[PDB]
Parts: C-alpha cells; structure tokens; sequence
DNA sequence: CCCTAACCCTAACCCTAACCCTAACCCTAACCCTAACCCTAACCCTAACCCTAACCCTAACCCTAACCCTAACCCTAACCCTAACCCTAACCCTAACCCTAACCCTAACCCTAACCCTAACCCTAACCCTAACCCTAACCCTAACCCTAACCCTAACCCTAACCCTAACCCTAACCCTAACCC
DNA sequence: GGGTTAGGGTTAGGGTTAGGGTTAGGGTTAGGGTTAGGGTTAGGGTTAGGGTTAGGGTTAGGGTTAGGGTTAGGGTTAGGGTTAGGGTTAGGGTTAGGGTTAGGGTTAGGGTTAGGGTTAGGGTTAGGGTTAGGGTTAGGGTTAGGGTTAGGGTTAGGGTTAGGGTTAGGGTTAGGGTTAGGGT
C-alpha cells in the first residue's frame, strides 16, 4: 500500500531479462512469475544452506568460493553439476579482471 | 455407440482422458471452506481465515490425494485386479512410511 | 525405559540394543527417532501371521482320505 | 441473526462424485464401494496437521488471523512445498 | 587386485539369504539374489561418492568415519554411533 | 447469534474444591495432587452412556425432548435404580 | 419478566393382524460307514544350572582453563492511536450439479489338476580368519605472515509503483473426420 | 463385414490481461578511505597399510529328490452404464460495518571487557566386580503311524406351515388449548 507502506523486494525484474535472452517475442502471465520467483528463492536457501554446514565442520569462518563450488557439487544432480560448476567459473574468471 | 448405452468400463476411458488433461479443482469450494473451519475450531476458537489460506488448503489437499490414488491403483494391478479396493489404500501407506 | 528392558533380559547394563527395544516399543519415541539406525543394534521380534506353519496337512496329494 | 455454528457433516461435504473426480485424474478405472469412507479418513487426517502447525505460528505472533505464508511455512516442515500461494 | 566380478560375487548367496531372514522372508526365489546385488551397488555409490567429495575440500586423502556420518545424514538415513 | 465460547463447559465446574468437597463425604483425608485430571475422566465415560440411551428412548417417541421418566428408565439398565427423582 | 415452540386430546378413515382350513413340504428320530484325532515310541532341539577366568568399567589421581561475578555500556523490543481496509455479515437469487432408482453385464472368487523348482542333507575343497610381522606416508602443531575483508562515509542511480492500453486470449456458434453400431 | 452415430478444429466479438512507458520518489549501492583478523606457509612426531610371516576352522560350494506352491482354465454375478427432474446448493452478486493491524514513539537487556579467581571437566591411570563359553542336566518341538469312535451322511412318516378363503381395532395425521423451556 501507499500509506507510508513497505516495499517488497522480488527478482521479477531480472527473470523478464533471461526470457528474452533465450527465447525472443515470448511472454509470462504474472501467476507464472510467482512459480518462477519462488524457485530463486528456494534454490537460494539450499545452496547456500550446504556452504554454511561445510564451513562451521571444517573449522573456518568464512563462506569463499571453494564453499558454493562443493555445495553444487552435491545438492544438484548430474549433467546439470558439470554444466553449472564450469558456467560459473568463467564469470568468477572475468570480476578478478575488472570490477 | 446407440447413444442409449455404452459397454460398462468405456464412458470412464473418456472422462480419464479428458481430465487428466485441465487444472480446475475438483471439491467445491463452499463445503471445503468448511471442514477447514471445523477442524479449526478445536486448536483455538476466534481464529479468522483469509482468503488465499483457504485457497492453499484446496491445491495441497487435491494433491496428496491424486498421489494416494495412483499408488494404490499400481498396487491393485499387482494382484491382477483392474479395481481399486478398501485393503490397497493401506498397504500404499505403510510402505510410503506415514502411518508407522 | 532402557534400563526397565534390562531386568527383564537379567543384565545390569544398558548395552546397545536394549536402547532399540525401548524407542521401537514406544509411540512417540518412535515417531521422532522414526529415520535414525542404531549402531550394532538388532530388529523387533515379529513373523507375520500368514506364513506360521498352519498349513493343515496341505491336501492335494494322494486323498487323505 | 446467525443462530448457528459450524457442524461436523462438514467431514462427509466431500461428495461421492468429487472422490470419483480426483481418482479418474489418477488413473483409477473401476472404484470400489467401500473406498468413499477410507477417502474421508485420509483426508482428515492430513487437515489437521497442516492446521496445527499453522495455528502454531499464528500465535507465535499474537494475531488472530491465519494468513497464506503461515500454510506456506507448515507445508514445507511436513514434506511437501507449495510454490505459488505464497512468497 | 579388485577384480570387477569378484567384489561383487563378494556378497555370496547364503549372506543374500540370512541378510533375508531377519526380516522375515520364509521362501526366495532363484532370482532375488542377482537383483539384490543390483540395488547394495547403486547405494554404495551414492554413499562413497558423496564422502568423497567432503574429503576432497579438507585437501585430506583418507575419507574418515565422520564423513560418512554426514554422507548418510543428507539422504535421510541419520546413523547415530560410529561417529559423533 | 452465538456465544462467543462454544466449549460447551469442557468437562469444567468440576473444580478442585467440589472434587474435594465429594472425597470428604467418602472418607479420604489426604487427596493427592493429580486425582483432579483423572476424576474429570471417569465423570466423563459415565454422564456420555446414561445419555445415549436417554436419547435412544425419546428419538423412539419422535418427542425432541428428554423427560426425566427417560433419564430413570435408562438408569435402570445399567444397573442402578434412582429413586423418585422422577417416578 | 417475556415469550415462542413444543405438547396433548380429538376426531375421522383406511390398513392390517387374526382366525380358519385343508394340504402339502420339511425336519425330526433312527441307521450305518468313514475318517479326524489322540496316543506313542522315537529323534532332535532347548533351556537351566552351574563354574570359571579373564577382560574390561569404576574408582582413584592431577592440572588447566573455560566459567564467573562487578564494572560500565547501549541497542532494542517494549506500549498506543490511527488510519484504513478487509473480512464477516444474514442480504440474495438460480440453473447446474447432487441424488436416485431400475438395470444389465463383466469381473471377483472358487475348485481341481498338472508340474516345475525350491528346500533339506551330505561330501569337500578351499578362503578367510586370526597371531600379528614391518615401515612409512599423511596428520597435526607450532611460528609468522601479508593479503583481505570489515567499517564509517557520500554521492548518485537504479528499482518499485500507480497509471494507461491494446493486444493476444478468451466463450460461442456452425460445420467436417472419426470410432461404436457387430457379421 | 455393415453405413453407422460421435465428436473436433475454426472464429467474430467483446472483455480482460498482461505490456508499456513514465515520471517520481525511494532505498540501495558504488565509490572513497583504514586496520585487524585470518588463512597460509614452513618444519617435525606418528598412524593406515601392505605384505608376506604363518597357521587353523567354518563355509560356501555341488548334487539330488520329494514336497509343495503356483498358475493356469472353466462356473457364477458388483460396479459399471442410463435418465432427468427436483431438491438442493454453490455460485454470481450486494452493502456495510465492525474487526484487526501495520504505521508510530521509549527502556529493559544482552553483549562486553578484563584481569583475576577459581572449580569442574578432561585426560590418566591400576585396582576392585567382572561376564559371557562350556560342560552337564533336565524339559520341550517334530516325525510318523494305528486304532478307535465321534461326527457327517442317509430314510420316511409325522409335525408344522404356508397359502388361501375370510373381519374391524389399532394405529395414523392434523388441530386445538396450554405451558414451559430458553432468553434476557
């Protein structure tokens, strides 16, 4: 609402962005935005749920990139771990070049 | 196909295949309302439902029990009967492990 | 309710199984530890009835009679 | 005004025909007489327990009204996770 | 050597019988005991491919017993004992 | 329309001084401490069975009310016989 | 006090047992044969009751180090109008879904009879168990060490959000292939 | 076999339904610094392991033959398929009014430090009592017969009983006075 309200945050913005990568002149209807916003939001809380146990076992403090390699590595299943433990690694590869 | 009778067993072949094939509930939405009511009543009294909870309920509800039913219909073919029957509902729950 | 199943088998220690025979006897000790294995532990005496030898001298063969 | 509260026929508002709608999605060709009243057991059994965690919640924060996150979050600690009716 | 068919033929038929008869089975047919070597190698994959790759992040090379505590806690099947 | 409570009394008015207001007349001096909850248990399973009987004769007259000539007929069966209450 | 639903005489019209009367089946008391069942004389388990003797749990020690009270601190959950909305009212029709009742037609369920195929044994020919019998390859514990990741600043800018708008998604009509009719 | 009765892709016409910018704020982040914590290096004491030293004892094999369980293939019938009206009934809406709650301004309340100041937990032992084989020493499960005898069939001739003639009271359904069980 309008009546000095909180404003939610929702990554709705940036799925419209991947859709028209991948598939141009396509829409969704907004019921299929909350099925799509919810899994970002699931995926987001197991991943990163696996790195916080890996790091408290070994005795470290910090949750670095070693730690959501090795949590893909294992809550994801087959052929889609090798596709996305390479994906990501090229992206990490181009920050350490320019921020 | 005298429109006066179809052999027993054929009018069901049709109407699995035309609902297997759309989304809309199938218990009404005024009964249910209630039995959720109902079952409120005993963990608190003055408890007020919105309308998206009562709508959850519907699409979780319709969901275990379409599951129930095609575990059970895999344990009547097992047997060589074609029907589903009171005893097959209870071997389909002990070995998912709900009942213990 | 460990130690209680102990007298019972006439040892004065609470060994490993004597702790299954005591949270897979119970009905709510056995709806929260429902997953758990216990190690070098054991399963709950129990032969489904149909199977016990009751045959009633089987028949089929030359009449009995 | 409204005299009158909530009974429990509720239990046997699921129809025989509604029954004979969620087993025909399923598979089942030939339903047998007995299964309308195993039905009406299952189903019991399963609303309350997703409704005694839900009321569990709501009084955590002393409202008095069971909102769709409060299904959401009982739903998921059971088994299941409804994506959808709800954020 | 780990010859492929010995590990396997490891589990001989009288322990795919007496494995049986603690859960009450009275008679078995001949062809349980090649499935039931089928389903005790598909589970021991899944258990020692994910202890491996716990070992590996601690940069060791011997996969000790807690590692396997924590494989099996993931899949459901929490193993209270060798372990802690 | 409704009392806002449907409790029905949940087995209530049965408060600590009248269970120790009926052990006196029988002769207990000392009663222990978790007695209440159980003789709140044993009233229970007798006020339900001399009732489901008293409603038993007067859906037999078709009358929707329970005299209480049905409360001394159904007393009888079980086994004690109140006397003049009703007549 | 203040009332609305309950009762109870009453008053009339068929429904519905009783009584009778032959005339039929059905179910009793006898009457043999036939097979369940208890006894029996074996064989193979199954505890019960002692006796070790040995293999550890349970008492002792010391020591060192995570707990803990008194001092200052400072986020932070405490109560209260408040607007504002959203959820329950008893407000209200209405045709499309529940029922239902008489019906056929497959299935669910038994009997017998072949007939494979698993279970109990005995002979044997190993393989896995121990006593261990070395050695050495990773495992952890100091020192020490930059490199990184936090923490306040500050100045943009990039993300909601209500406001439109028209365009793909809708019921709805009208008119063709496509299987059950079954030889 | 039938010519057969059965639905299934198109399509105007409103009626919603995501698109679509568009400013307009509204938080969020991307720039700037310092500074302390944390992973990362090196060395040395010490546990898997493998590799023959051997050995013994079960143990998992192979054959074989009754036993028995199973799975077929015929005799009888329970959930299908109508049907359409009528009794609900779950929908399409209403106001409308009150119930509730996210928006605010102030105080318990939990780290925090910190150097002592311990006390209790963690190793760290040698003695107690050992607790589970083994050898006797009496009780129970099977295994499979044989001789009775106690049921499971039969008839036929009485003893009920069902059907088919026959009547009128003991119940119904409204219809009044009358009252008494909630409801404050």
């Amino acid at each position: 609402k309008k009546r000095k309200r909180s404003r939610k945050e929702s990554y709705s913005v940036y799925v419209y962005k991947v859709l028209k990568q991948v598939h141009p002149d396509t829409g969704i209807s907004s019921k299929a935005m909350g099925i799509m916003n919810s899994f970002v939001n699931d995926i987001f809380e197991r991943i990163a749920g696996e790195a916080s146990r890996l790091a408290h076992y070994n005795k470290r403090s910090t949750i670095t990139s070693r730690e959501i390699q090795t949590a893909v590595r294992l809550l994801l299943p087959g052929e889609l771990a090798k596709h996305a433990v390479s994906e990501g690694t090229k992206a990490v590869t181009k920050y350490t070049s320019a921020k | 196909k005298k429109p006066h009778r179809y052999r027993p067993g054929t009018v069901a072949l049709r109407e699995i295949r035309r609902y297997q094939k759309s989304t809309e509930l199938l218990i009404r939405k005024l009964p249910f309302q209630r039995l959720v009511r109902e079952i409120a009543q005993d963990f608190k009294t003055d408890l007020r439902f919105q309308s998206s909870a009562v709508m959850a309920l519907q699409e979780a509800c319709e969901a275990y029990l379409v599951g129930l039913f095609e575990d059970t219909n895999l344990c009547a073919i097992h047997a060589k009967r074609v029907t589903i029957m009171p005893k097959d509902i209870q071997l389909a729950r002990r070995i998912r492990g709900e009942r213990a | 309710l460990a130690g209680n199943a102990a007298r019972d088998n006439k040892k004065t220690r609470i060994i490993p199984r004597h702790l299954q025979l005591a949270i897979r006897n119970d009905e709510e000790l056995n709806k929260l530890l429902g997953r758990v294995t216990i190690a070098q532990g054991g399963v709950l005496p129990n032969i489904q009835a149909v199977l016990l030898p009751k045959k009633t001298e089987s028949h089929h063969k030359a009449k009995g009679k | 005004k409204r005299h009158r509260k909530v009974l429990r026929d509720n239990i046997q508002g699921i129809t025989k025909p509604a029954i004979r709608r969620l087993a025909r999605r399923g598979g089942v060709k030939r339903i047998s007489g007995l299964i309308y009243e195993e039905t009406r057991g299952v189903l019991k059994v399963f609303l309350e327990n997703v409704i005694r965690d839900a009321v569990t919640y709501t009084e955590h924060a002393k409202r008095k009204t069971v909102t769709a996150m409060d299904v959401v979050y009982a739903l998921k600690r059971q088994g299941r996770t409804l994506y959808g009716f709800g954020g």
